[PDB]
């Protein structure tokens, strides 16, 4: 709790380096990356999406190296998302934009999101309609009243399972997540063109305003991320998301603590 | 440097009748048809302009298309009122004048 | 373009057994989930069994849990359906049908005729411009020179009249008038 | 282990080259353009001729002999032949009657790169089951997993024509010795913005200020600029790309091997 020096030394700074996939619904053997075919509800009552339409985070728990008092200090973050250029496959049964049209590309509602924690990214529940029934085998807000439409403070959790808590009913909470750094992006609407820079040349620093990083309780650092890119339109029209995996590598130094 | 469009066309009422026009790089290519539509003893009206656009008056069931050096006009609807001389006129750049068709007189 | 073949079917007797073959020209079978889907004579139509590209994962109707089992064949294109246990409900002319993503299932075959009775194969007898057939069993039946429906009789058996080559495959009756 | 920089009278030295566009080239008369693109029958059967398929482009440039090494400094780059793009008269297919020709636009791919060796890189596919054409080096043993990631398919950008765009991208995991940058812009409408200028360097310094080292005295250009789709007046569409000029600044560098 209390923050001491950071240790210098032969053994003072390690690396994490892994990539994160994307939890999209992955319908079936054949469509991992995807969510499947969208469907809408009869009613703004009866709200009910199958958990195969629905993306969510993804997390990353990685041990690091045991200590003992010293912990893990995340310090810098590069990150980029993995396979942009698959986005220009406009052959494989896409929807024509118009007679000899190439297919439609993937286009539209996009969620670019990343967090660097020592400890698990910290939910906030928020709900587009409250009645929406979140399907069985995901973890979503409980005791949804119209309040958790705007704000309820009983839907707190925690980043803590992938394939868990679908991207729509779950944000950094705030009020909290004091000991992780995180970073996201909603642009919305169906025509949002893709606009995705990767480069091994662009650093993220993890230290807030007292030049402490992210401190790794347990000796674990904690990668959480989405990024929904857009919609992949098929021949019929039927819309499927589509996810790209994030590359991840974080700096670590050591820093005595009370 | 001449526009060539059929010296007549017929059709049955109802139908679509199309008259075509002709020309060259030096005319049709680079500017545009207008299309004039003339009854015995009256002067010329325009019916198309730019190719392709009615003036207001004209029904929806007079039309055109143009694709490069060659222009058609389409009558759908066929009415007796139609009976007339179709004229087709464009500039040409390099004779520095207004060239037309010969005229098509469209019986019913 | 794309066909789809089906063979296997006939005559056979309650608690019996029988298997179906469908033979795929005309595209990467090996790439695509491949259905059984059966029509009861004069009823609509009844989804059977589906088999993964891989054969990873199959699924069957209720109506035949535990008694048939599909199976493919990628390097032979051939998609197949083993019957046990068949009972007279399982009278059907049954279909082999592609499902390909997004457009769903597309492609059928012409079907195979699986018909399930205790009663035996009795072949036709032959004969106004034309000839007939009498008290045959089952319905499959060709008229050719170099035609009506045919009614289902109390006695079981079928009767036919056309307006010769006369075949009955079942029956291996092949007689010229 | 990279010891200190060498100064004095020639310690520095400039490659300046441009890339070529490598788009597909359908026939004698069509280089910077793809085959008019087509779709296939069903998402299963997927399978682009090559002539359909735009590449990276990789250049190895040969450097002064010189232990020495060359570091890559600073990058001057731009697209070649930016105005081109306004050609909207060429049987394009008109926007709208007496439109002119709608101009190239479209789902775009701008990348650059600076290596003192080959740019390191992995697969991934929109599609595991899209059958990537005889005669490009694309991902093997291509699984579900190849969609999102799978670490069997790394390569390097070692041949020209080769590497088709859409199933390649700089391996971040990797790439040490490479400075690389590049931007997908998708959707059938995103309008060309294409900047040139001979006043913008770019630093290839890392955060200890080290450039990349030219392994075997070559600096490795790699470059991709899918500028955008070129609609034709049945309205089929052909990828269009550019050249990409490169000016890199080297200076020699210590180093105990």
């Amino acid at each position: 709790v209390e923050v001491l020096e950071v240790k210098t030394g032969v053994d003072s700074i390690t690396e994490v380096e892994c990539f994160l996939t994307p939890e999209m619904g992955d319908p079936d053997e054949h469509l991992r990356g995807f969510s499947k075919s969208i469907s809408i509800s009869d009613t703004f009552e009866s709200d009910s999406p199958n958990r195969d339409m629905l993306p969510c985070y993804s997390v990353a728990r990685i041990p690091l190296p045991n200590l003992n008092i010293l912990m893990w200090e995340a310090v810098t973050l590069k990150t980029e998302v993995i396979g942009v250029t698959s986005l220009m496959n406009v052959h494989s049964n896409g929807q024509a934009t118009h007679d000899n049209g190439a297919g439609k590309p993937v286009q539209g509602t996009s969620f670019h999101f990343f967090s660097v924690g020592g400890e698990a990214l910290e939910l906030q529940g928020v709900l587009f309609n409250y009645r929406t029934k979140y399907p069985d085998g995901t973890i979503f807000p409980k005791n949804a009243t119209v309040q958790s439409q705007v704000m309820n403070t009983e839907h707190k959790a925690y980043l803590d399972k992938n394939k868990a808590y679908p991207v729509e009913c779950w944000v950094p909470d705030p009020t909290r997540n004091e000991n992780t750094r995180y970073f996201g992006t909603l642009t919305g609407g169906e025509n949002v063109p893709p606009v995705l820079h990767i480069t091994n040349t662009a650093t993220t620093v993890l230290l807030d305003e007292f030049g402490v990083g992210p401190l790794c309780k347990g000796d674990n650092l904690y990668l959480s991320a989405v990024d929904v890119c857009g919609m992949f339109t098929n021949r019929s029209g039927s819309q499927q998301w589509r996810g790209l995996s994030r590359y991840f590598k974080v700096q670590l130094r050591k820093r005595r603590v009370k | 440097s001449v526009l060539t469009q059929p010296p007549s066309a017929s059709g049955t009422p109802g139908q679509r009748v199309t008259i075509s026009c002709s020309g060259g790089s030096s005319n049709i290519g680079s500017n545009p048809v207008n299309w004039f539509q003339q009854f015995p003893g009256t002067a010329p009206k325009l019916l198309i302009y730019a190719n392709t656009q009615r003036p207001s008056g004209v029904p929806d069931r007079f039309s055109g298309s143009k694709s490069g050096t060659s222009v058609s006009l389409a009558i759908s609807g066929l009415q007796s009122e139609d009976e007339g001389d179709y004229h087709c006129a464009a500039w040409d750049d390099s004779l520095k004048g207004w060239v037309f068709g010969g005229g098509t007189k469209l019986t019913v | 373009e794309v066909q789809l073949v089906e063979s296997g079917g006939g005559l056979v007797k309650p608690g019996g057994s029988l298997r179906l073959s469908c033979a795929a020209s005309g595209f990467t079978f090996s790439s695509y989930t491949m259905n059984w889907v059966r029509q009861a004579p004069g009823k609509g139509l009844q989804w059977v069994s589906s088999i993964s590209s891989s054969s990873t994962y199959m699924y069957y109707g209720d109506s035949v849990k535990g008694r048939f089992t599909i199976s493919r064949d990628n390097a032979r294109n051939s998609l197949y359906l083993q019957m046990n246990s068949l009972r007279v409900e399982d009278t059907a002319v049954y279909y082999c049908a592609r499902y390909a993503h997004d457009w769903n299932v597309d492609y059928w075959g012409q079907g195979t005729l699986v018909t399930v009775s205790s009663a035996s194969t009795k072949g036709p007898s032959v004969f106004a411009l034309g000839c007939l057939v009498k008290d045959y069993f089952p319905e499959p039946v060709t008229v050719s020179w170099n035609t009506f429906p045919a009614v289902l009789q109390s006695s079981g058996l079928y009767s036919l009249s056309s307006v010769c080559n006369v075949n009955h495959k079942p029956s291996n009756t092949k007689v010229d008038k």
